[PDB]
């Protein structure tokens, strides 16, 4: 029952700001601090900021002049404010209840990628990988998704809404010119495949593009 | 600012095997209060980091009895007992003792097993690719061992060197293996020149490539 919930934009443009908020359920922001961090293939981790239970910040002194947390007690949400970004602000940024003493608070939001760009959104196509018979090796069907055409990142792939998840193999996103491309496939006995049907979930939250795409023999 | 220095950056590991991995801090982590706040993340590829060990040495809920954290003041460890496949991923220490709180720079688990052939499969692009006047044929290599692998493309009988887009995953959190997509990307016009498209693999189990096919028509 401990959720932190997400919302921000996936694309914001260089100099301009971002606004993120995270809402807690499960604890109470008068008890307990959340913090920020952010991810990125450059620097890896790195801790931004805190607001503690009371309303004291502190915040990385690396971003101090650019950066802002304040919450609201009462709608149990905490909002992060960065200014000014630029190329490099690119990233994956988290609110996270960490650094923990007593409680089990201990969670981690879904992360929202945030990335710096004047380019536009674009959704992804997604196209069925059915099988056929050259597409079975023993016992064992693969079959897949190919989700082509879409920026930003990200873009996530489950199996039969997650339930489907050994044999599950998502493939790095990769640029082809200024659209993403990926794959995924899952390989499952050729036993299921007549009578059960598998269906790939694929959502691209910068374009609140949510698609079901069913995979069936050829 | 208190710089984390985990060791090694890469960790291969015998499956059944003890990992052991290090942390450094440069300076020492007691907070004021007198908690040393050393926590042991593990994130494994697409999802949030999740934590392991907190406080040095205790334990979050759900965390097994193989993962057990120790040290001392600047150097810590992480020791996961008998590795499994579910253990794959990245693994990071964490300071919070001293603001700016700080990140090691990460561990990545390499589980060592038995050598696997690969599984080929074909893919024609599909009718809804077509229609938009694109054509990826897409071939998967999957659960094989260990990670270097050849794949070779023929366009009826002639091999196609260039223009192939490979990706990688990460060890499977199931067997510990590795898979591959590897994409030829077409115009539906392009596409329709040729009848038999084919995708062989070549891995050092087999000397005989593992090969899968099919026709336009
Ligand atoms: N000797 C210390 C002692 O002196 P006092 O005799 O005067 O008590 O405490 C001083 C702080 O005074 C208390 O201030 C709190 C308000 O605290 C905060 C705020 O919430 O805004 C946070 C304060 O930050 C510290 C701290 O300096 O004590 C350091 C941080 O690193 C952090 O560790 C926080 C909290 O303890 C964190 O709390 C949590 C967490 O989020 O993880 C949650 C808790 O549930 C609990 O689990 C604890 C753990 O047990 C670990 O401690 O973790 O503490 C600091 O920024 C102050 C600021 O200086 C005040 O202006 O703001 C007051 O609480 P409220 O009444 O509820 O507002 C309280 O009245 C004060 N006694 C300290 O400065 C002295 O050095
Ligand atoms: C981003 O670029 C600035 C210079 O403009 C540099 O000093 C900073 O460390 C960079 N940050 C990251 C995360 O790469």
């Amino acid at each position: 029952e401990v959720q932190l919930q997400e919302s921000g934009p996936g694309l914001v443009q260089p100099s301009q700001s971002l606004s993120i908020t995270c809402t807690v359920s499960g604890f109470s922001l008068t008890t307990y601090g959340v913090h920020w961090v952010r991810q990125s293939p450059g620097k890896g981790l790195e801790w931004l900021g805190v607001i503690w239970s009371g309303g004291t910040t502190e915040y990385n002194a690396a971003f101090i002049s650019r950066l802002s947390i304040s919450k609201d007690n009462s709608k149990s949400q905490v909002f992060f404010k960065m200014n000014s970004l630029q190329t490099n602000d690119t990233a994956i940024y988290f609110c996270v209840r960490m650094r923990i003493t007593t409680d089990w608070f201990a969670y981690w939001g879904q992360g929202t990628l945030v990335t710096v760009s004047a380019a536009k959104t674009t959704p992804p196509s997604v196209y069925p990988l059915a099988p056929g018979s050259a597409a079975q090796t023993n016992s064992m069907v693969t079959l897949g998704c190919l989700v082509k055409g879409y920026f930003p990142e990200p873009v996530t792939v489950t199996w039969n809404s997650g339930s489907l998840s050994s044999g599950v193999h998502t493939f790095p996103a990769v640029l082809q010119s200024d659209l993403y491309t990926l794959s995924s496939s899952v390989t499952v006995p050729s036993s299921t495949w007549p009578s059960e049907t598998v269906t790939c979930n694929v959502a691209h939250p910068a374009s609140s593009t949510k698609v079901d795409k069913k995979i069936v023999p050829r | 600012d208190v710089l984390m220095t985990q060791t090694p950056l890469s960790l291969p590991v015998s499956l059944g095997d003890q990992a052991s991995i290090s942390c450094r801090s440069s300076q020492t982590i007691v907070h004021k209060n007198g908690n040393t706040y050393l926590e042991w993340y593990l994130q494994k590829p697409g999802q949030s980091p999740k934590l392991l060990i907190y406080k040095v040495s205790n334990r979050f809920s759900g965390v097994p009895d193989r993962f057990s954290g120790s040290g001392s003041g600047t150097d810590f460890t992480l020791k996961i007992s008998r590795v499994e496949a579910a253990d794959l991923g990245v693994y990071y220490c964490f300071q919070g003792s001293h603001v700016p709180y700080t990140f090691g720079g990460g561990t990545k688990l390499e589980i060592k097993r038995a050598d696997a052939a690969p599984t080929v499969s074909i893919f024609p692009p599909s009718s809804e690719q077509l229609t938009s006047g694109g054509a990826s044929v897409v071939c998967f290599l999957n659960n094989f061992y260990p990670k270097d692998i050849n794949v070779k493309w023929k366009i009826d009988g002639s091999e196609r060197q260039n223009g192939v887009l490979n990706s990688w995953t990460d060890q499977d959190s199931k067997d510990s293996t590795y898979s591959m997509s590897s994409t030829l990307t077409l115009t539906k016009d392009e596409y329709e020149r040729h009848n038999s498209y084919t995708c062989e693999a070549t891995h050092k189990t087999s000397t005989s490539p593992i090969v899968k096919s099919f026709n336009r028509n």
